[PDB]
């Protein structure tokens, strides 16, 4: 009734069998792991089961969001309005440590062109736009490759897996920037114009890409979708805790002595992880520092925090962050926190596409801020300075990445506050 | 051509990126006549060409 | 509902003789009675609401001196403001002066839409943002 020891996944129920590309990653292959197998079935059940069937998965958006997938997907369960309905599939991966879109993309295409034909089948659309970032070129053409392969085969196209039904998948690459990984800026990047997010008044249900309805999903969520269908939400339900089900990826980096990806249960304990498939923290698990849980966006915790921690999302949520993208960063001891921090920000604001207020000034200004606390010429007072200032454009930016980088500054505060203010000593008295 | 037709038609200004991206290949790096070739053939105000070369960073204007 | 010796008043309020106004400055002056516009530059509307009172302009010639600008029209920089055009239009002929009125422009209310910027076919689609 509850798998209160979760974690330790077995390979049965692993999602991307080739994950490592240990298989034959064409259509060949992926059609021996048990892909496009009664894809047909699957389409000619309807729309409205293939979306009841992710609701029970209770899948989350593996994006950055954990949003109930379900719930996101239904939005284009409205009858048709004469404008098109598009698919668009999310591939930017310009997230700090998140490399898993990256694997599955160029190790096990064909699920991903299924999880678009069953997708778009369950939202109405007609086409999926994968847009994959502008560096994984060989990527992109490792993913046009399988597109070719299904096209070819019937799976996709006109008749789509002999259904009658008509999809199309146009992999868009990028231009380079992380912003483009924002849905609503991938909308405006897809449509020709600079990448800058919109406003949301509207939502991409009603109005979107070209106008057209549209959802943009990560790579993961809907590279799962068909095997959910296949396996059911009662099985995918079964693993991860209450509202954290799913087998989520996890793409382990920093001071680890084999830093790795692994298709883990979700919910898992965060030592527990590190300490098999990454290896643990190099010197052992008492030389870590800090670890990053989720990605860049996702505030950091203190060793403390991280002797015993569940991975999902409920679970750092109450521990002062998120799961985010579940991009595990270890720090071990001998890392500068302060300058591993200040090189965030300053990707950020590398980064920030400047539209609104906040992101564009206010990144800036933390970045100047922190770069003098790496060297220490400042004033404890300072420090609440940096605090208020990163609120200020918490949730007043257009996109979330105003808020994906206050985070980064309100995580290293309220646990290494004393580090700051060492420092900061520190320079006081040799400049004296 | 094949760029522009994966794209609806009466939005060919979504070209832009992927057909700039084909100047590059060509040239290397693209120079201003690359940028205002490519609003030629897309139809797209200059202006508009040159946002989206200086925004994305893969675009080397030198 | 005041019985103070109360008799019929109807004439026309003229305390014009009583203003000590000499007669050049009470017929051929024309006030005008405006609500004043935004001033461009700006988009604060907090200058707006309150009816304005104006008298003509008039000659302003140059110093022989170093040069400013002198002038005999001691009517040139009074300016009046009047919460209605009623109150404004009474205390004109009221004090004897004649006047022009202009009603207030009230901008008209524009439907605005940001769902509209990108539009699946109406050429409101923007190019930018
Ligand atoms: C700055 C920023 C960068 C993002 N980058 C990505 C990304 O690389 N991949 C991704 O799937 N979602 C990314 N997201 C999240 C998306 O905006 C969106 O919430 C998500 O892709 C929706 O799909 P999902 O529900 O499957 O996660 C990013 C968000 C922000 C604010
Ligand atoms: S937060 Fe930054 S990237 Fe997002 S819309 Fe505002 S300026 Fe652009």
């Amino acid at each position: 009734p509850k798998k209160t020891s979760f974690g330790s996944l077995k390979d049965e129920d692993r999602i991307f069998t080739n994950l490592y590309g240990r298989h034959d990653w064409r259509l060949k292959g992926a059609q021996s792991r048990g892909d496009w197998y009664k894809t047909k079935e699957i389409l000619l059940k309807g729309p409205d089961w293939i979306l009841g069937e992710v609701k029970t998965s209770g899948l989350r958006g593996r994006g950055g969001a954990g949003f109930p997938t379900g719930l996101k997907w239904s939005f284009m369960n409205k009858p048709s309005d004469g404008r098109p309905k598009y698919l668009v599939v999310n591939a930017d991966e310009g997230e700090p440590g998140t490399c898993k879109d990256r694997e599955i993309i160029r190790h096990d295409p064909h699920k991903l062109v299924e999880g678009c034909l069953v997708g778009g089948r369950a939202m109405g659309a007609r086409a999926a736009y994968i847009y994959i970032r502008g560096e994984f070129y060989n990527e992109a053409s490792n993913l046009q490759v399988a597109i070719r392969e299904a096209y070819e085969a019937g799976l996709i196209g006109k008749n789509a897996c002999g259904s009658g039904y008509d999809f199309d998948v146009f992999v868009v690459r990028g231009a380079g920037a992380y912003i483009c990984g924002e849905e609503t800026a991938l909308i405006e990047s897809i449509e020709g114009k600079q990448g800058k997010p919109r406003l949301k008044p509207p939502f991409p249900a009603d109005v979107g890409v070209f106008g057209c309805p549209t959802t943009v999903a990560n790579v993961e969520t809907v590279a799962v979708s068909p095997t959910i269908c296949r396996r059911g939400g009662a099985w995918f339900a079964s693993f991860g805790r209450e509202r954290n089900s799913g087998t989520k990826l996890f793409n382990i980096s920093g001071h680890v002595n084999h830093p790795c990806t692994v298709e883990e249960e979700m919910s898992v304990p965060l030592k527990e992880l590190i300490e098999k498939h990454a290896g643990g923290v190099i010197g052992g698990w008492d030389n870590l520092l800090a670890v990053i849980p989720g990605g860049s966006s996702t505030p950091l915790i203190p060793k403390s925090v991280c002797e015993t921690v569940l991975m999902d999302f409920d679970a750092l949520v109450q521990a002062q962050t998120g799961l985010g993208t579940a991009a595990v960063i270890v720090m071990d001891r001998s890392t500068d926190i302060v300058k591993a921090i200040a090189r965030l920000i300053e990707f950020y604001k590398h980064e920030s596409c400047g539209q609104c207020t906040p992101c564009r000034e206010g990144v800036d200004w933390m970045n100047k801020v922190m770069a003098r606390f790496v060297k220490g010429d400042a004033r404890p007072a300072e420090i609440d300075s940096l605090w208020e200032i990163s609120k200020q454009i918490e949730g007043h930016t257009i996109c979330a990445l105003g808020d994906g980088a206050a985070w980064p500054v309100q995580g290293l505060i309220r646990h290494f506050r004393p580090e700051l203010e060492e420092r900061m000593q520190q320079f006081a008295l040799q400049h004296q | 051509e094949a760029i522009v037709k994966n794209y609806p038609e009466g939005h060919k200004a979504a070209a832009v990126l992927p057909v700039l991206d084909l100047a590059q290949r060509q040239n290397g790096w693209l120079p201003i006549s690359a940028m205002n070739k490519v609003a030629e053939i897309l139809q797209v105000p200059p202006m508009r060409v040159y946002e989206v070369a200086t925004f994305y960073t893969m675009y080397n204007r030198k | 509902t005041q019985d103070t010796q109360l008799i019929a008043v109807d004439e026309k309020l003229d305390i014009t003789t009583l203003t000590g106004v000499p007669e050049e400055h009470i017929k051929t002056r024309k006030v005008r009675i405006f609500v004043p516009a935004r001033n461009n530059m700006q988009s604060g509307v907090n200058n707006t609401k309150k009816w304005k009172m104006e008298f003509d302009t008039r000659e302003r010639w140059e110093n022989p001196l170093m040069g400013w600008s002198s002038t005999a029209d001691p009517l040139s920089n009074l300016v009046l403001t009047f919460s209605t055009k009623e109150d404004a239009v009474a205390f004109a002929e009221k004090n004897g002066w004649s006047f022009d009125v202009e009603e207030r422009k009230v901008p008209k209310p524009k439907s605005k839409s940001y769902g509209a910027n990108f539009s699946w076919n109406k050429r409101t689609r923007v190019s930018t943002k």
